[PDB]
């Protein structure tokens, strides 16, 4: 790869320097380089990885559900025939979609994944291998959608039972984990009991635990439980 | 739609 | 180029799309197809490839502004020495604006400029041909900063000149071409007093034509008259 | 930073 030339902690520099520019394409290419030289990934690092890729995503995302929300109408009736181009240009952005997804789940695969002992780490990017077999599902309509979503749902279970048993109920990433499993459950597997019960349950036994923790910790788990109430508030 | 992080 | 083989109106109707999605680089990239069909641009594909180019290259500034001061910061007086990648990153987007700007400097030049003989699509070329020599300018430092800026200037002042004897004071094309010459002086070329001059006399000869417009029209006109007070208000 | 269109 481009990156093979550049020295890890270059990599890692430019990464936190592309980050202050918005530039989060630049932020993911850097990190796909460092992830590349094949050591483990600290903390700090781990995050930068989520955060970059989360990004480029993110901004796919909201640009394939504009053109679906285009294409959906022009199949509507009296809606006038517009030729192929709202097809193919949704195609086009799925597909590079797709292509991010397979590039960070490649990564994840080869080799952070097996790498990973703690359960900080071995819970951060089994979460990340969930969430982005997810994205694949989101645009799924063909012979292998139950499996993308099986895939997405076995990641995220491997992380929920590890979390569970190796880390406080506060825990930012149980928490975050939790979160994005109980989306999951409302948005792609059709199971909307189940995302409420998972959020209320994680949402409480996190309340049980706060008394533990330092000022700052509180601050940090009490951010991700009210995206769990704001879950909660929306669904019910 | 929701949250997620 | 890869839109060599898609439609003029397809890659018209897909620029459409792209600026509905905030896809600018598609957008961009869409445009650019358009205009190596080689046939003349109406007055709303011109937009579009304005609005594309400007986007990108306004992202690309933005970036390139946060790591000039970064890099600015640390040759300051005791910042601590972090090696050549804060430069080289700068660098690195330095090149890419430059390569957008030179992308677009090409289409005016092949051959958008020669063949426009209406006042309202020779002053838009004209315009943004000063425009994408500005934004050459503000990252110049070289041996031909001279002669870029010189060529901003001379892309403002041949569109300045058919402007004033061609459209009314109050034409948004005449409008922003002069904001955005007076932009030139101010920041680009050192005459701050030249800038406010010219934002001032063209308010002032707007204002007195607005009693000649219909209701929409003053809104347009008015928008941008704005946009020189509030830089008015800026530099006073 | 001033305003261009
Ligand atoms: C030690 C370790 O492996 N740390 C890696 C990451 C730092 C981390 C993510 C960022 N964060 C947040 O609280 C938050 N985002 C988030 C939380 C949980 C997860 Cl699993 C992913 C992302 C920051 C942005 O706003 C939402 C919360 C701290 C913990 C895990
Ligand atoms: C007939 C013709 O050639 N038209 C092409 C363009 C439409 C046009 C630009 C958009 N616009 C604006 O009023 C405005 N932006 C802008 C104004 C003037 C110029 Cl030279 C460039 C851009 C829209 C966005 O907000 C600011 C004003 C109408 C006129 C010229
Ligand atoms: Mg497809
Ligand atoms: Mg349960
Ligand atoms: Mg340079
Ligand atoms: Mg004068």
């Amino acid at each position: 790869g481009a990156m093979g030339s550049m020295e890890r902690a270059s990599l890692i520099q430019k990464a936190k320097l592309a980050e202050q520019a918005e530039r989060y394409e630049d932020m993911a290419a850097f990190m796909k380089g460092a992830v590349e030289k094949g050591e483990e990934l600290s903390c700090e690092e781990r995050n930068l990885l989520s955060v970059a890729y989360k990004n480029v995503v993110g901004g796919q995302r909201a640009a394939w559900r504009v053109l679906s929300s285009i294409e959906q109408k022009s199949n509507e009736e009296g809606s006038e025939e517009k030729g192929p181009e709202v097809r193919e240009y949704r195609e086009k952005v799925e597909t590079e979609l797709q292509g991010v997804c397979d590039t960070v789940l490649g990564l994840l695969d080869s080799h952070l994944i097996k790498e990973a002992g703690d359960a900080e780490s071995r819970v951060f990017y089994l979460k990340m291998k969930g969430d982005y077999y997810r994205y694949l599902a989101e645009v799924a309509t063909g012979d292998d959608k139950k499996r993308i979503i099986d895939s997405a749902r076995s990641a995220y279970q491997e992380a929920m039972d590890i979390s569970k048993k190796e880390m406080p109920p506060t825990n930012p990433i149980r928490l975050g984990l939790a979160l994005n499993f109980s989306v999951f459950h409302y948005e792609i597997a059709n199971s909307p009991e189940e995302a409420i019960s998972l959020a209320k349950t994680t949402f409480d036994e996190a309340m049980a635990d706060l008394h533990t923790l330092s000022e700052d910790s509180y601050k940090d788990s009490t951010l991700i439980m009210q995206l769990l109430r704001d879950n909660l508030t929306l669904w019910t | 739609f929701p949250a997620t992080v």
